[PDB]
């Protein structure tokens, strides 16, 4: 009806699709182990793959599912079928039948800022692109601390002094310049964002 | 674990031709043979149930033969034994594998064994367990 | 340089995942062992064709960059042997040591 | 102008990938929520426990 | 201590059938006395 | 006819423990081979055609 | 799970005969001391039943039935002779239960008193002497209510409402040890786990008290709406059912194992969790709608852990109010399920009245009903 | 690879200190071309655990001429069957068996006899009184020396 968006995710041998509020996924070299879900209510906007953190997750969460709508951002769980820790097998395919947890793990709004890619490091730092310009961060851990909640999201754009201009004079002098892109060198720990109008 | 124990002495070390594998260490059929050898069938049986996964069909008729009086197999399954042996098992690489067999379904009396039989005392105890007292006409007379 | 047609607008395209070799990285070689990775030339036993897929309307269309030892088995197939010219052009292209 | 395809029969093969596991393990460790008859672990009523009791 | 002596009775009566009852056949394997194995179907028969 | 055994437990290795407090050799870093133009230039230097400094 | 994912009940005149390839096979057939028994009983109608208790043996083709005039009576599967057991103060039988590790020997639950049968398991006589009955009683026990001895057979709980106190006996010293808790009500039944580790204590009042057996401690359960009225225990005793009088609702409370040292704590999960819904639904049948849905009377599990058996009572609004029993497939790990298997029924006219599982039975599980014909049948679960 | 497989950090620990050290310093290139003590000590050290732990010598004899297209790698492991043979002769209290197993370890060194540590291996005999083995061999080492007269 509204939405489209395909895509590819290697290190798990699956091509993705999303239609309106839905996702879809498949192995890309056959057709096989087609698989979708259904829990959401709200357009997708974006979705990225993420290499988990050590030690937040367990040992059959190898892989998490990220989705972003104009509302909320969710994450979800990916595991494998029955491999088993034996030995004397070949490296014959991540035919182990794939499956998502049905809880959400994690969810986070949006600000109502649209959100249009989702990557991660090497070391499970989950970066978002925002519509305004702006990079966010998925600064997740484990536990519930005092003064440290579970999830949260933080943009890396707007300066933390931000809050002492006011939005008279952003709103006269700022004009949506989207980030479509975010690329990550994890060879040398450095983050690269590319815009709309081609910053 | 006597038999076991003897294995660290009579075979010191892995001969090329035996079949079905190992358990803790030592070959399978060697292990039943010389459990069967000092008259142990319960010690002979728990390499049977240790090895059930490839000794198949060979398990139920080592209880067929443990559950008769006399170290038998009923006519109905020593002469199932008698056309496996003759097809699979008498020109076989395990002479263990061989023994064990010509031993339970009274077969091959024409073969000594002496791949395992050494001895005097093993020839008379070999062809003792292939004696029959019966006259059962389904026996042909190269195995009586 | 090489072009090929594709059915339907590319709604995505990627690599498929690098098999890389550990440098193994002694006391004794450390000063010696470039931080770059060899040219496909010097790794073209240990690794394979490298992967890639490209998604259109229609499907997957899978395929793979060629080695120079691919492109030598493309030439001894479509010479049906060890000799034939392209063989003995492939000779002039990468020169004797390296062919 | 490119040609159309057609359709007419449906079949299936698709399956959910999220399997529906019966058991609340958003916690991991600990389990259970917000819900149902609990244990009584309070410090009033052990203390009633030593006075009253009910 | 007066009754003690009626509960080693009972308590030696449920150690014998505790071990017929986590072994059973695998009882019929054990090398005993033939007055012994004798005694040992009573506590797997229920008997006694 | 008691042919010596160990009792039970009788053992004596003469390598128990022996330890050692510490060890190392020299360092191979040679300067390459058949010195073309020679082997130092800009560090504190060995084999310019400057052989001068202090 | 709920009641709303239930195959029908049998057409109206069909018997269920037996479980087979988890399908149910069907055919044509095969307060005074007494009105508070009346209260606590594990029968749906114990004052008018011929049938006042049923127990198997728990190794053995042998069971034991208390009748409407207080005999109890003992069959065998090897014995046409059946023994009548009848002392001078056996009166209002309420429970029964036989000693584990043990071929020769039942507990009976009287209005005065319990009593101790000794019965010799070769020379069963049709009316066994009143010195083979051991007399236990105390001082303001009475009536006693429910029996349950522990798994290792040295020990034997008693029951009774009217007394704020457990009675632990050791049947051989014939010692007595009340485990007296502070207020709350008496004890109205009494279930161990099979490890005999955990031991849960019923009352009158909306509190039940889980026991833990090495330390002697207690863990109490006060957020309920009315009073735990039935449950049963896993076969690894690691997890707990329960229903509340009042409520359509099966909960389950987990208790995971010992992996540490120094303490007596009971130590279940913080909370229970629901299992099963028994709602006032409709099912479909071929005899029209049928309702189903009220308030669970007794759950009995098989040894195996497959298969929980759970007798309802229906509200006057439903059935008449008759009882039902329903059939659940189990599993215990690595998650706790409930699934439905079905419905079983009897003799048109026919009422269960009592339901439990042999212990020993070497074929998937064997379910006594009791039935209000006075009749007893025995349904075969094939799994 | 074999080193790696029959856990290596054992094999190494066995090793005297001097070439627990040279492992480190000498690069591949140098144990291919020049080097031969680092490797025939690793294969003894492999060796000594097999005698030491008591499994039988013979089935890893083997395997390390299966990996050899034609070289040396025979005499040091007929050397170590004979040395298997000898050090559990020292523990065997059967008089029958001992004196079996040196009328076989005595045959194992009568092979390689030109190449063998004479001197200590009839003072190893004199440690077990095998004076037997100690003139046959003396013999089967002149023999061969000679073999022309």
């Amino acid at each position: 009806q509204c939405n489209c968006m395909m895509g590819v995710f290697p290190p798990i041998s699956r091509a993705w699709l999303t239609i309106d509020s839905d996702i879809f996924m498949w192995n890309y070299e056959d057709g096989g182990d087609l698989a979708y879900f259904d829990g959401l209510s709200e357009t997708i906007l974006a979705v990225g793959l993420v290499k988990p953190k050590a030690g937040i997750f367990q040992p059959h969460v190898r892989h998490l599912l990220v989705l972003a709508t104009p509302v909320d951002i969710v994450i979800l769980g990916l595991s494998y079928a029955n491999l088993q820790t034996g030995s004397g097998v070949l490296n014959d395919s991540l035919s182990g039948g794939m499956q998502l947890l049905p809880d959400p793990l994690y969810s986070l709004p949006t600000d109502n800022t649209y959100l249009l890619t989702i990557t991660s490091t090497d070391n499970g730092r989950i970066f978002l692109a925002g519509k305004d310009g702006c990079l966010y961060e998925v600064a997740y851990q484990a536990e519930a601390g005092w003064f440290s909640q579970r999830c949260r999201k933080i943009n890396h754009s707007k300066s933390s002094l931000s809050f002492l201009v006011p939005s008279l004079l952003q709103f006269t002098f700022s004009e949506d310049d989207p980030i479509l892109q975010i690329a990550i060198d994890n060879s040398r720990n450095i983050l690269y964002t590319r815009s709309e109008k081609g910053v | 674990q006597l038999v076991r124990s003897f294995l660290n002495i009579k075979l010191p070390a892995p001969l090329p031709g035996l079949q079905d594998g190992e358990v803790e260490g030592h070959p399978v059929w060697a292990l039943i043979y010389y459990c069967m050898r000092c008259g142990d069938l319960l010690a002979a049986s728990q390499v049977v149930n240790r090895a059930q996964h490839q000794l198949g069909e060979f398990k139920t008729w080592f209880q067929e033969y443990m559950n008769s009086k006399d170290r038998r197999l009923s006519p109905a399954t020593e002469n199932k034994l008698r056309l496996h042996y003759r097809r699979a098992l008498r020109n076989n690489t395990d002479p263990y594998k061989r023994a064990v067999y010509c031993i339970i379904g009274r077969c091959d009396v024409t073969d000594n064994q002496s791949e395992v039989a050494d001895k005097t005392e093993d020839y008379l105890w070999l062809k003792l367990n292939q004696v029959c007292f019966d006259d059962d006409g389904t026996s042909s007379p190269q195995d009586r | 340089q090489m072009t090929a047609g594709v059915d339907g607008h590319s709604w995505a395209l990627s690599a498929i995942d690098e098999l890389k070799v550990d440098k193994i990285i002694t006391p004794l070689n450390k000063d010696h062992i470039p931080i770059t990775d060899s040219p496909v030339v010097v790794q073209q036993h240990m690794l394979p064709p490298k992967k890639f897929v490209l998604l259109s309307a229609q499907g997957s269309l899978m395929f793979h960059k060629l080695r120079p030892v691919d492109q030598l088995r493309h030439l001894l197939v479509s010479n049906v042997g060890g000799d034939g010219e392209e063989i003995e052009r492939f000779f002039k292209l990468h020169q004797e040591d390296q062919a | 102008t490119p040609t159309q395809p057609g359709s007419t029969p449906r079949i299936s093969t698709m399956r959910p990938l999220a399997t529906a596991y019966k058991a609340s393990t958003s916690d991991y460790q600990v389990i259970s929520d917000r819900q149902t008859p609990k244990k009584d672990e309070s410090l009033v009523s052990k203390a009633m426990e030593y006075m009253f009791g009910w | 201590y007066k009754t003690l002596r009626f509960a080693f009775r009972a308590s030696l009566k449920t150690a014998i059938y505790r071990i017929t009852t986590t072994f059973g056949e695998h009882l019929n394997a054990v090398q005993a006395s033939a007055e012994h194995q004798k005694r040992l179907q009573q506590f797997l028969e229920f008997k006694e | 006819s008691r042919r010596q055994p160990n009792i039970s437990v009788m053992q004596s290795p003469l390598v128990g423990v022996t330890s050692t407090p510490g060890t190392g050799q020299s360092m191979f870093s040679p300067a390459s081979i058949g010195q073309p133009r020679k082997t130092t230039l800009s560090p504190a230097q060995l084999d310019p055609f400057y052989t001068q400094g202090d | 799970c709920s009641l709303g994912l239930f195959p029908p009940p049998p057409p109206r005149g069909q018997v269920t005969l037996y479980e087979h390839n988890n399908e149910l096979v069907t055919g044509s057939s095969y307060l005074r001391s007494e009105d508070l028994i009346a209260e606590f009983a594990q029968v749906t109608n114990w004052s008018s039943c011929c049938l006042r208790v049923f127990a198997w043996h728990p190794h053995t083709n042998k069971f034991a039935v208390a009748l409407l005039d207080d005999s109890v009576r003992v069959y065998n599967a090897s014995s046409t002779i059946v023994p009548s057991l009848k002392h001078r103060l056996q009166r209002n039988v309420a429970s029964l239960a036989w000693k584990p590790l043990s071929a020769s020997v039942l507990a009976v639950a009287c209005q005065s008193c319990i009593l101790i049968w000794t019965l010799d398991p070769t020379s069963l006589s049709t009316r066994p002497s009143s010195g083979c009955a051991q007399v236990l009683s105390h001082p303001g026990h009475t009536p006693v209510t429910s029996l349950a001895w522990a798994p290792s057979g040295g020990r034997l709980l008693s029951a009774s409402p009217v007394d704020a106190a457990i009675r632990v006996w050791d049947v051989s010293t014939e010692t007595c040890v009340p485990l007296p808790w502070f207020r709350g009500g008496g004890v109205t039944n009494l279930l161990w786990s099979p490890d005999g580790s955990k031991i849960l204590a019923t009352t009158p009042s909306a509190v039940f008290r889980v026991w833990e057996a090495q330390m002697w401690t207690c863990e109490r359960w006060p957020t309920l709406s009315g009073r735990c009225q039935t449950g049963c225990w896993s076969p690894d005793g690691s997890r707990l059912l329960f229903t509340v009088l009042g409520e359509p609702l099966i909960y389950s409370l987990s208790f995971p194992e010992r992996c540490g040292e120094g303490k007596g704590c009971v130590g279940g999960a913080k909370s229970a969790t629901i299992v099963a819904d028994l709602s006032e639904t409709t099912i479909q049948t071929p005899d029209g709608e049928e309702r189903l849905g009220g308030e669970a009377h007794s759950m009995v599990w098989d040894p195996s852990g497959e298969r929980l058996a759970v007798l309802m009572k229906g509200k006057p609004r439903v059935q008449d109010g008759k009882p039902v029993i329903l059939l659940f497939r189990t599993r215990n790990s690595p998650v706790f399920e409930l699934l439905p298997c079905g419905i079983i029924q009897g003799e048109p006219g026919a009422q269960p009245q009592l339901i439990t599982f042999h212990p020993s039975f070497n074929k998937g599980a064997l379910l006594s009903v009791g039935w209000s014909t006075g009749r007893i049948a025995h349904i075969p679960l094939y799994f | 690879k074999l080193l790696c497989e029959h856990q290596f950090t054992i094999i190494v620990a066995e090793l005297q200190k001097e070439l627990q050290e040279q492992l480190k310093i000498t690069t591949f290139k140098d144990l291919v071309i020049r080097d031969k003590e680092l490797t025939g000590a690793l294969i003894a050290s492999l060796i000594n655990c097999y005698i030491r732990d008591n499994a039988a010598v013979d089935g890893i004899s083997l395997h390390l001429q299966d990996i050899c297209p034609l070289l040396y790698s025979t005499d040091d492991a007929i050397c170590s069957k004979a040395n298997e043979l000898l050090q559990r002769s020292r523990q065997v209290q059967n008089k029958t068996e001992k004196e079996r197993m040196l009328r076989e370890s005595l045959k194992e060194y009568q092979k390689i006899s030109n190449q063998v540590d004479l001197s200590n291996v009839c003072a190893q005999y004199r440690q077990v009184r095998f004076y037997e083995g100690v003139v046959e061999l003396s013999l089967t080492a002149a023999e061969k020396k000679d073999p022309q007269g």
